[PDB]
């Protein structure tokens, strides 16, 4: 229910 | 591991950047107020989420702790902000350079009015107690951590703590002039919290009475709900 924040979270 | 001045200079590095939006062309109505005031939000998650990432000890956290933490913190984080911005102008909320509303703007939207007037107030409380830069910096940070692997996390909040003591001690006034200050500015966090539950509540009406759409990022937070 987070696809977008942890994409957000993991990206550099 | 880093002095306290040097915590202090990491967040002072980490500050996102202000967001640009416009007012319509045309008068605000209940519809484009909330459209542009989402938009704005919108955005500022993006960065925020950044932020968060730059602040020591964050990353290192799990990532189920991670998402609790933001996800929990992210509308008081927008506030401190938006208060921040407004410090120094009565009457006025700057949610940008060129979105600077007047108090009696909100009218024009159900409900904004009684929340206008807290953050206002709470801006207003900030301003008298001439709240420093640095020690905005240490208080957004503390909203965050304290929002709520485990372990790092309290520490981390304690860091931040010993951090706008030393701030605090810096001003130089008197070893009880110090509590007071540590004490009357902690108390402000639960004013944020209380616009930030009343924020949330409306918010998530207009989206639910289709008021206002809203996408990505912000969609997905208040989804949570
Ligand atoms: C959440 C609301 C829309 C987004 C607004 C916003 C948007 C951006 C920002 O930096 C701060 C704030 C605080 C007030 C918020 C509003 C209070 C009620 C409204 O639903």
């Amino acid at each position: 229910r987070h696809p977008l924040l942890l994409r957000h979270l993991l990206q550099n | 591991a880093l002095s306290p001045e040097q915590l202090v200079l990491t967040l002072l590095e980490a500050e996102p950047p202000h967001v640009l939006i416009s007012r319509p062309s045309a008068p605000f109505t209940e519809a484009s107020m909330m459209m542009s005031l989402t938009k704005l939000a919108d955005k500022e998650l993006v960065h925020m989420i950044s932020w968060a990432k730059k602040i020591p000890g964050f990353v290192e956290l799990s990532l189920f702790d991670q998402v609790r933490l933001l996800e929990s913190c992210w509308m008081e984080v927008l506030m401190m902000g938006l208060m921040w911005r407004s410090i120094d102008h009565p009457g006025k909320l700057i949610f940008a350079p060129d979105l600077v509303l007047d108090r009696d703007e909100g009218k024009c939207v159900e409900g904004i009015l009684e929340i206008f007037d807290m953050l206002l107030a709470t801006t207003s409380r900030f301003r008298e107690l001439k709240l420093q830069h640095k020690e905005y910096l240490c208080v957004k940070a503390m909203i965050l951590l304290n929002s709520s692997s485990s372990r790092k996390l309290a520490h981390l909040l304690n860091a931040v703590t010993d951090a706008l003591v030393w701030v605090i001690a810096k001003s130089g006034i008197s070893s009880q002039q110090q509590s007071m200050r540590l004490a009357n500015l902690l108390m402000l966090l639960s004013h944020v919290r209380h616009a930030s539950n009343k924020g949330m509540e409306h918010l998530l009406n207009m989206k639910c009475k289709n008021v206002v759409p809203v996408y990505d990022l912000l969609l997905e937070m208040l989804n949570a709900h």
